[PDB]
Parts: structure tokens; sequence; C-alpha cells
RNA sequence: AGGUAAAGCGAAUGAUUAGAGGUACCGGGGUUGAAAUGACCUUGACCUAUUCUCAAACUUUAAAUAUGUAAGAAGUCCUU
RNA sequence: GAAAUCUCCAGUAGAACAAAAGGGUAAAAGUCCCCUUGAUUUUGAUUUUCAGUGUGAAUACAAACCAUGAAAGUGUGGCC
RNA sequence: GGUUGCGGCCAUAUCUACCAGAAAGCACCGUUUCCCGUCCGAUCAACUGUAGUUAAGCUGGUAAGAGCCUGACCGAGUAGUGUAGUGGGUGACCAUACGCGAAACUCAGGUGCUGCAAUCU
């Protein structure tokens, strides 16, 4: 259900998440099925 | 051996009774029924007439209940009867009737029902309740309260009932616990009830001991003989006292004398004070150091 | 100092026990009526015993309460039979005393061939002013240790009055 | 045979308390209930009349009707694959006020004050509730606060 | 809102090992003048403070995980 | 007489409450004493098993008519 | 500040042992014609406030008191536990990773607050 809310329906899918206390608890539930970290003004430029 | 019931386990598993019960004051089994209001009325206060009898005094109150604490509407006392011309005999039937008729007229003046619902200004000793006037407001309903006092046929608690009823209030009641009520053939003897209102039962006892035992007639009734009060004068005292109450029943407080701070200054001289935690441990140092070498 | 702690006889309770039912009991009831003046009260059994020979709720024993000046006369009547000599038993820890007699022919009275012969159990409770503290309804409470009655204090009172002895 | 009574499996639920047996305090009876209030339910072992079924212990609902000694409370429950409306009739001894709605009324008055005050001065309110944000950068002073060097202890038998 | 996991028994309810003290008013066997309304023994009788181990149908205490309600125009206050 | 009846002191329930077991109750829901027939009438609404059908039981009112108490009240069978 | 009447929360308020209490109040206390109730004016009922008293109750203080109540980087991030691995081990069961987290125990401090009406060196 949480993966459905974060729009990661397919394998290999991106989004971006605004980091809060509430959004951090969602990532705890789905941590085995996802890898995540802090991007920079370089990786973001290439993706868009 | 022997018993040894009061151990550490007994004290830990002891439910204390509330406090009012622990003192020996209030009955909560009765008070649940008296205070609890019909919930379709929401916030209509339920008034109750408290009557108590200490030694050489009578107390009367009208009380409303809230969550924080009970609120008094108005209250009267038997030691205020000296203003209306009654000194001796403050714990009689006639004092309880006089105090009840005083209490009613205090509250009706605040609410504003003096002319309407006057009461009974004749008094033959009849069983009656205050009837509602057409095209107007109903009478002020007050329920009777007792507490931990016994209910018998001809007791001072039910004298104050009729005092409040004859005063003007709608206090609902029956006939079977007034004096002069025949137990076998259930009827009211109105002659015997009227005597207790005007100090009749006491004034008959004046006549008996006057002729017979003169030692008791000087032991009792010192104030009556000192202030020059004969047997037949008792009718005129309580009759004129009732008329004075129906005139100016307003409550006026005493002169008091000295301010509240002067009472506080005098009282704190005698009542003791606690120690600090350091002064407690100083006594322990003394008890150790005294009993270390032993003396 | 001692103004209020007078120490007095509060009540005297006579008791006559029997082991059967019916007619023997009704005779023993009228003995205490002549003794006291008051109509006595009849006790009854709690549970069935069989070995003594009484059922539960069979009704058997009788007793009567005595108070005031009338109690002090009947106490000295009983002590006249005992020669004013009670033992160092006959005294509770709380300081209440009693004694047993055989036959009501002593302490006044007569034979009276119809009614018969019976023994008694005398018992007297001792107290002080302010016993209403416990007995009243409104505001009940315990009594302080200085005001409580003891064995030694009651025996000292008993030697002073009545011209009597402790023996043991 | 299997047992399915009214008070089945209610050994600890309707058990009273530790050192709170006997009579109830009078504040329970004094409380007022108008049609609209939210209320949580707690069964009381001593009072046997107007007692709730075990399912409704800890449930919450709105009041729809009031009478002499009782209040009508509608509770929604799940069954099969569909919610159903149910009507209860419990006495005042079991019911107490809910503190969930309590905090909402505090927020309504405060937002009205902030909008009315700031419009005649600030021209910027920010009244929506913020989730707990991450940290901002700062500097920590080491003066009289020098780091204590730790190390993992060796194994011992207590 | 709850009475599971864990915890607890010098805290109720029930189970259970080992001495020490008080013995005292007392139930008892002896040994000492057949003696004991007397000692010292194993003693019970409990009591007093301690100590070893426990519990699906015992409990003061009490998690995690699940679970009920609320986060506003059908709103909040003023008037009649 | 270890056990009859009588009196005082300590006594958070270690008793009792028609039966199985659990919960509940101390100026009582236990024990004793006074008066009675709410184990009554007319019909619906509502919880529990649940197809949200019936059967059984139980809860909260309306209009009546009574009981009991100084009253407030309480009572439409058995404390649950 | 003391005290009475009706209370709210219902042990910081209870329980045990010893000392203190001016004034007013509360109490114990004194009597049995009348209503009343008992085996017994003890209890309840009526009567006097006169003959007496702080002895008890009630109120307050004392005690390295028992108990009850708050807190602590006291024990303890230990017991337990949601999630994950082609991790270990013959099994029994254990360790790591991302999270949540007790109770006994030990130490420190406290020991009734408060509402309405009346009264008082």
């Amino acid at each position: 259900k949480v993966l459905q809310l974060l729009r990661l329906n397919q394998i290999n899918s991106g989004t971006f998440v605004k980091v809060t206390k509430a959004t951090s608890e969602l990532l705890k539930l789905i941590e085995p099925y996802v890898a995540y970290g802090y991007p920079s003004y370089s990786t973001v430029r290439q993706l868009v | 051996f022997i018993k040894d019931i009061k151990t550490s386990a007994y004290h830990s598993r002891y439910q204390t009774p509330f406090r009012r019960r622990r003192e020996g004051k209030t009955d909560y089994y009765a008070r649940k029924r008296l205070v609890a209001q019909h919930k379709a009325k929401y916030n209509t206060p339920k008034y109750r007439l408290v009557v108590r009898f200490t030694n050489k005094d009578i107390i009367t109150q009208i009380v409303s209940s809230t969550i924080t604490g009970d609120i008094v509407l108005a209250a009267a006392y038997s030691h205020e009867l000296p203003r209306y011309g009654i000194t001796h005999g403050l714990t009689n039937w006639s004092a309880a009737y006089a105090t009840g008729l005083l209490l009613a007229r205090r509250t009706l003046q605040k609410l504003g029902l003096d002319e309407t619902y006057p009461g009974v200004e004749e008094v033959e000793g009849e069983y009656e309740l205050t009837e509602a006037v057409e095209d107007g407001p109903r009478p002020f309903k007050v329920y009777l309260d007792v507490g931990l006092q016994r209910t018998t046929t001809g007791a001072r608690i039910f004298g104050a009932l009729k005092g409040a009823s004859d005063g003007g209030l709608y206090v609902p009641h029956s006939e079977n616990r007034f004096p002069g009520w025949d137990f076998e053939a259930e009827e009211l003897d109105a002659d015997l009830l009227r005597t207790y209102i005007f100090g009749g039962h006491v004034s008959q006892y004046m006549e008996e001991l006057a002729d017979d035992d003169e030692e008791r007639y000087r032991e009792l009734f010192k104030g009556y003989l000192a202030d020059d009060i004969d047997a037949d004068a008792v009718e005129d005292i309580y009759a004129d006292a009732h008329a004075a109450i129906r005139e100016d029943p307003a409550f006026k407080p005493t002169e008091k004398k000295f301010t509240k701070e002067q009472y506080a200054a005098e009282s704190k001289k005698y009542r003791q004070v606690k120690l600090t935690r350091e002064e407690r441990k100083a006594r322990v140092a003394a008890k150790i150091s005294a009993l270390a070498p032993q003396e | 100092q001692n103004p209020m702690r007078e120490l007095k006889i509060e009540k005297l309770v006579l008791n006559i026990s029997v082991g059967e039912s019916g007619d023997r009991l009704t005779r023993a009831s009228k003995v205490l009526e002549q003794l006291s003046g008051q109509t006595p009260v009849q006790s009854k059994a709690r549970y069935t015993v069989r070995t003594f020979g009484i059922r539960r709720n069979e009704k058997i024993a009788v007793h009567v309460t005595v108070r005031g000046p009338k109690a002090e006369e009947i106490l000295e009547r009983g002590l006249k039979v005992k020669e004013y000599q009670l033992r160092n038993r006959n005294f509770s820890a709380t300081g209440n005393f009693g004694f047993g007699i055989q036959e009501h022919i002593d302490l006044g009275i007569k034979y009276d061939p119809g009614i018969g012969i019976y023994g008694m159990d005398f018992y007297i409770v001792m107290g002080r002013p302010g016993a209403r503290v416990t007995r009243r309804k409104r505001c009940q409470s315990k009594i302080g240790n200085s005001h409580k009655t003891s064995k030694e204090d009651t025996i000292a009172w008993f030697k002073q009055r009545y011209d009597a002895e402790v023996l043991d | 045979g299997k047992s399915h009574g009214y008070r089945s499996r209610t050994r600890y639920m309707f058990q009273r308390d530790f050192r709170k047996h006997g009579a109830i305090a009078l504040s329970t009876y004094m409380k007022v209930y108008k049609v609209g209030d939210i209320v949580d339910i707690k069964a009381n072992g001593s009072i046997h009349k107007g007692m709730p079924h075990k399912f409704y212990q800890g449930k919450t609902g709105v009041v729809y009707n009031v009478t002499k000694s009782s209040v009508g409370i509608i509770i929604n429950k799940m069954v099969g694959n569909r919610y159903l409306e149910k009507r209860l009739n419990l006495r005042v001894e079991h019911i107490k006020h809910s503190k969930c709605r309590q905090e909402f009324l505090e927020r309504v008055k405060s937002n009205a004050a902030k909008k009315a005050e700031a419009k005649a001065q600030g021209v910027a309110v920010q009244l929506k509730r913020q989730p707990a944000q991450p940290k901002e950068s700062r500097v920590v002073s080491t003066e009289g606060n020098v780091p204590q060097t730790l190390a993992p202890v060796p194994y011992e038998t207590f």
C-alpha cells in the first residue's frame, strides 16, 4: 500500500520525496524493497 | 503467637473509605438518589433542605450541587432568634418551627414571591400543602434532607418541615410523622399538634413542677424565673415572634470586632510549626552520639 | 490529674444456661423476673451439636440486662455468697469481671417447690464517661490508650470498695 | 457444546479495579449530555443495569437521544464487508466525555485570533499545521566539554 | 480501550527447600529425687525476621504488534 | 469439656448471597424486623446468536393503574 | 489563621506509639411530665444549657516508623518484540541489520489540597 502511494508501482522507478518526520516513517515500512539517498544538483539535472 | 494481623501486606491492600464516611458524616447511598437529576432537564439545579441538630443550637440550609462544590442559596440559625424575641429554649419543637418559617421567608424575598404564596397566617395545625395560583408561577420546590438522623413520629426534624411549609415553600410530605397522630386509627389530632407550635408541651411541665417538686423547678427554668416569665406568657412569646418574622426577614451580620488579620495573628502564636529536613537529621546525630558511648 | 476518669459499673448481665428445651426454660425465666423485675430475653442455638443434645434454632438459654442503682445491689448480693473473695482469674485483659454460683436459694428469694433450683453467671462491664463515643451513630471513633480500662486498675478499684480480696 | 453467552470471556474486562471497589463518586451523575457530544464507553462491574456488550468496550460514538437515566449512542461496526449503524441505550454510569474533539476547539479559536490580529499588522499568518521538520545547521562549543574517548569493554562472568 | 510476552512471590491466592531466634499459654515423648503445675533434650504449636525454586484454568505491575475516535462551510461565534 | 449460651477487644471481607464456575456487593446486593403483589395493562423501538430472518433471553421509554417511603426516588420478577 | 454546617478529588488524606491545644465552637456531660423505642432512657426520642470537664473524641506536632505518592543518564537500552537474509548450528537455540522498548531493584524528596455559607483574642 505504501509503495502504491509513493508511485513505485513498477520495478526501477524514481520520484523524489520531501523529507519530514511523517514521510520518514513510510520509508521504514518499505526499506527492504527500496534503496534511497540524498541527491545533488547534477544527478537531478540529468534525470529531468 | 496471638494474631498479628497488621503486617506490611495488610496496609498495602487496604482500600480507604472516602473521607466523609470515614469521619461519620454523610450517607452516599442516600445522596446518589437525592442529588441525581433527570437528564432531560439538563441544568436545572435540584434544591435540598438540610436540617441539623447540634447541642444547644439548630441549623437550616438550602443547598445546590455542582462538580467543584455545593453552593448555599440561603441559611438561617436558631441563635439569631434573640432578634425576634426568643432567648431561652433554642432546641425545642417551637424553635424548629420558628427557624423553618424564618428560612422560607429569607429565600422567597430573594426570588420575589412575598405577596404571592404568603403561607398560612392563621395556624390551627392542619395538614396542607401550598397550592399553585392560576395564571402565575409555581411555588419554590425544595426536597427535605435528613442525613444520619432517626425518623420517628414526633421528632424535631419534621417540625422544621411544617415550618418551611407554613412559610410558603412547596415541601411535599405526609401526615403520619407529626405529633398527635393516632397509630391504630390513622387520623390527625389537630389540638395536640397546635400545642407543640406555641410551646404548649413545655408550659404544661411548668405547671406540674411548680406545685410538686420545687427543687427541679429552680434547677430547671432559672432564666424563666430570673427574667420574670410565668407559665401562660409562653403563648404570647411564640405568637408575637411569628408576627415579627413576617415583617423584616433580611439577615444582618454581626459587628464582628477586629479584622481577619488580627484573628490570624492571635491564632498562630499557639499552633505549632514543622521542622526542616536538616533539623530532623540533627536529632538523629544527637541520638547516635548520645547512645554511642551509651550515656 | 484525675477529674473525669471516675471508673464505674456500666451494666450487669445475668445469664442462665440450660441443655434441653421447653418447660425447664420457662421456669428459669421467672427466676430472673423475680431477681431483676424486667422480662428477660431468650437466646437460641446457632448450629446442631448432637453430643450435648440440641438442634439448631431449638431455643434454650436466657439472660437479662441490669443498669443503674439496681445493678449495684445485685452485685453485692452475689459477693455475699462468695464471701467477698474473687480469684486472680475472673478478670479480663480489658478489666471486666464475673463469677459463678450454684442455686438461687441464696441472695434473698426462697425454695418455691414449683419453680425449682438453678445456678447463674454474673458478669459486669467496667468503663468511664465518654463511652457514647463508640455507641452513637453519627461520628464513631476509637478511644485513646489513657482512657481504656485495664486488669490491674480494676483490681485496685475492687479492693478499695466492698471490703474484698484477690487471694491468688 | 460450545459456549456463546452474553457475558462470555469477561473475566478481566468487567473486573472492577485495584483499591477502587464499592460506590461511585458523584461527578459521574452530575455530567451533562446534549444531542451531539462524542463519548467513549467503559463498562462498570458494580452497575448491572443498562450494561454494554463486550464488543463496545473502548468504542466511541455520537449521542442521538437523551432520557431519565440513559443516553442513546449510535456506533458503527464492521461486519462481512460493509459497515452497519447500531443503536445502544446505556446508563450514565458507564459513559464519559471524549478528549479527542477537545483539542480541535482550541485550534479553531487560536487561528481566528491569529488571522484577525496579523491582518492589521503583519500581512503573513501561516496557520496550517507543520509536520516535524529536520534540523538546521549549528556550532557546538568544546570549552570545558572535551570529548571522552570510549572503547568496548572485554567479556567477564558478571 | 486491552490483561498477552516479560516480570513478581522478604505482595494476596495456591505450591515449596534450609536452618536461626522467640520460646509459652501451650499438645506432647523422654533423661534427672516415683517427684514436679521445674530443668535440658529432639519437639511440635504457631509466631517473628530471613532464605532456594515455581504457575494454561494465580496477581500488584505491564511492553511490542494489531485496534476506536477526531484533524472544519453540514464550520465557529453573535442575535432574536 | 477442643465444641452449647453470655461480654469485651482486634477484624478490607479471610463470611454469606436456592445451585456449576467466574465477576459483583459492607450505615449492603449479607443478617433481622414492618407493609404488600411492578411475577399487572396496552402496544412498538433496541443489543446479543445473526441471512443483520426466526427462537430464547436482556436493556431503555411512552400512555395507564398500583405498591412502598417523611420524602428524593426505586420496582414491568429472582444481584449478572 | 482557629471552628462549625453542606461538599469535590477520594491514603501527600490511612494505620501504630508518645506529647501540645488561648478564645469561640464541637463534644462528653445533667433529667424522664409529653410524642417515642428498647430485655435495659446504653442506643434512639423528648427536655435543660442549668450541676460539672479538656480526661476522651476532634484538631495539630513528634518518630534515621510500616504504608501510600512523585521523580532519576538507579538498574536497563538489559527482558521482550515488529521487519529482513541461499546468516550460523546435527538440533535445541543463538548472533548481526533497520525500528519500538518494560517490571522488580537502588537512591532522593514529600506526608492532604480546595469550593460555598456562617462565626471567633
